[PDB]
């Protein structure tokens, strides 16, 4: 990609704000909860019967917050991600092939759920920032397909 | 398909967007306009800088359709038969813009009730505006 | 929406496909298998080898639920609402999946019909096959 | 990416054989037919008002046959795609703004046009080879937006 001052600045300033493990396990349980196929890769997970149940599944939380852990490897080398995930992409194309349509549903529910958290320093600005950041993640992932 | 749960949920949170759908409207355009540039090219006939009165009246039709949408959802092709000839027809609008800005109402609205767009919400709401964004995109299939 | 048109294009096309059920099916299971891998792992119970008795059987199954798409065009839902369940519910389908099968079942056509297969042939089959995969994925909204 | 022998094999043999003019023309009138938004973006074309219209459209079928010549340019050059269409990823991103997933419904257009034409060469490993080609076109066009 390529990172300006500014938009580095609405990365990092945001990320050191957030509660990775609330945000984390937000977004993973709106993952499965509003695409609900995505629950196929998480067979091992238990009860995701019901979106209550989700929310209140220890094991979603838990690994929501090791991806959002995941993310901010990401903010914190933005100019080498596409090496920081090229771990990551085999193991979710190679491994659990998974569609690389849904990182891209994911970095949308990561946006969304800033969003709710954040309300007053996610301008529109700082939205462009950060879904460049998912986008890139996205990508980075996408490339043991391509 | 959308229950009534998901229609009272939608509802609780529209009449709040109803108190002031040139804000809640412009500002979903202004972060499409500016998260994805793309979408600009539709609008060369508008002022695009921030608050303009073209953005914020367009924002206010957006929010106003979207409006007549949330009353008759059981009718959506029919209601919003005009609306769809148009985005079709005469705006050739691409499809993947119609989820560009569902998404970002959606981020309007997680900014705007923080806490209370909770996932079951949002599930709401993504029904909602696929829903609506089928519909304006029907002419084409 | 299919016109007449578009439904007739359909039928003059399917009596043909309706002939050879196994082949066609199992031509495009074996395409999006090649060619999509990924989709291989829905069917790790399946011998996947080239023509093997379940890749035949599964593909006139397909072919057989198509071709009662086809004849209950305008009651398609209702038609697939057991399929729908079970691609949803059971089998957990990505969306994304039904565009790629789709898309092969049209490779099979085109390679099949050759010159016959006009852009309205085209036009018509992929409204078809993409009101067929709404249904199939509608109990996810 | 990366081209084994079989699949350069699959991709050279097939496209030394096609009616360059032909195909392009077929796979832009289809794709201004199937995709009917994608008309917006070809103003000065005249007549596109129906299916006949657009197929005896001699600036369409012009400029599917120079549209086609590039993805020769790709099949000429295998190892070096995301190289020769960086030009036309400018253009298509920075000046057309032509949203990306419309490259790969051309590409999807471009499979089932070869097909039509090439029954029995068209294989399922055939096929393979050629969607890794369309795909890579398509995502070296894409660059100019990532
Ligand atoms: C594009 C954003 C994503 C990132 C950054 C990401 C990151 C990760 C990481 C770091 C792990 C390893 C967890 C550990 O250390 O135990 C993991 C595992 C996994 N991911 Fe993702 N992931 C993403 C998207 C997805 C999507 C979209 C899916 C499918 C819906 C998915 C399905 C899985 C599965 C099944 C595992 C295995 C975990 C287990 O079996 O416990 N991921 N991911
Ligand atoms: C939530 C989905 C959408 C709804 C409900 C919607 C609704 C409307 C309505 C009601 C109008 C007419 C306003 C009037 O009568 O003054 C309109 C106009 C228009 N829309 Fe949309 N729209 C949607 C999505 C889009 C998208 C995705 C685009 C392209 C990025 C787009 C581009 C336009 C344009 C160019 C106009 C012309 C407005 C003018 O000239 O003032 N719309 N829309
Ligand atoms: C053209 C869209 C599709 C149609 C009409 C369709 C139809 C069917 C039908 C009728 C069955 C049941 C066969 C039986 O009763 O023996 C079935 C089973 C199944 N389908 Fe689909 N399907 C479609 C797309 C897909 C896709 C895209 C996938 C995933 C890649 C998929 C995966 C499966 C699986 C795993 C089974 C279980 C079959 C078995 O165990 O024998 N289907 N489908
Ligand atoms: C991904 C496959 C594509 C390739 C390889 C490609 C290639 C090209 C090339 C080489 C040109 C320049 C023609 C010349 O030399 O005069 C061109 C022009 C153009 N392309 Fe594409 N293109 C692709 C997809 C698309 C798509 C999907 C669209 C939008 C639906 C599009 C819209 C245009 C437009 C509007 C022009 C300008 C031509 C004019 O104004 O006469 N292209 N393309």
């Amino acid at each position: 990609v390529h990172w300006t001052s500014e938009e580095k600045q609405y990365i990092t300033s945001l990320w050191a704000k957030v509660n990775v493990g609330e945000v984390g396990g937000e977004a993973l349980a709106r993952l499965l909860i509003v695409y609900p196929w995505t629950q196929r890769f998480f067979a091992s997970f238990g009860n995701l019967s019901s979106a209550n149940a989700i929310l209140h599944n220890a094991k979603v939380l838990a690994h929501g917050q090791k991806v959002l852990t995941s993310f901010g490897e990401a903010v914190k080398n933005l100019d080498n991600i596409k090496k920081t995930f090229a771990q990551l992409s085999e193991l979710h194309c190679e491994k659990l092939h998974v569609d690389p349509e849904n990182f891209k549903l994911l970095g949308n529910i990561l946006i969304i759920v800033l969003a709710t958290h954040f309300p007053k320093e996610f301008t529109p600005a700082s939205q462009a920032a950060w879904t460049k950041l998912v986008n890139a993640v996205a990508h980075a992932l996408a490339l043991g397909y391509h | 398909m959308l229950t009534e749960d998901d229609k009272q949920l939608i509802q609780h949170v529209w009449e709040k967007v109803l108190e002031h759908q040139e804000d809640f409207g412009a500002e979903a355009l202004e972060r499409m306009f500016i998260v994805y540039p793309s979408t600009k090219t539709y609008f060369p006939h508008f002022d695009l800088h921030h608050d303009s009165e073209q953005i914020r009246h367009h924002g206010k039709k957006v929010v106003g359709a979207l409006g007549d949408a949330v009353k008759h959802i059981d009718n959506l092709s029919a209601t919003l038969s005009e609306l769809s000839n148009l985005h079709a027809y005469n705006l050739r609008v691409d499809p993947v813009n119609f989820k560009l800005l569902s998404h970002c109402f959606q981020v309007v609205l997680g900014a705007h009730l923080g806490r209370e767009y909770t996932p079951q919400v949002q599930v709401a709401y993504d029904k909602f505006l696929a829903a609506v964004s089928a519909v304006l995109a029907e002419k084409y299939r």
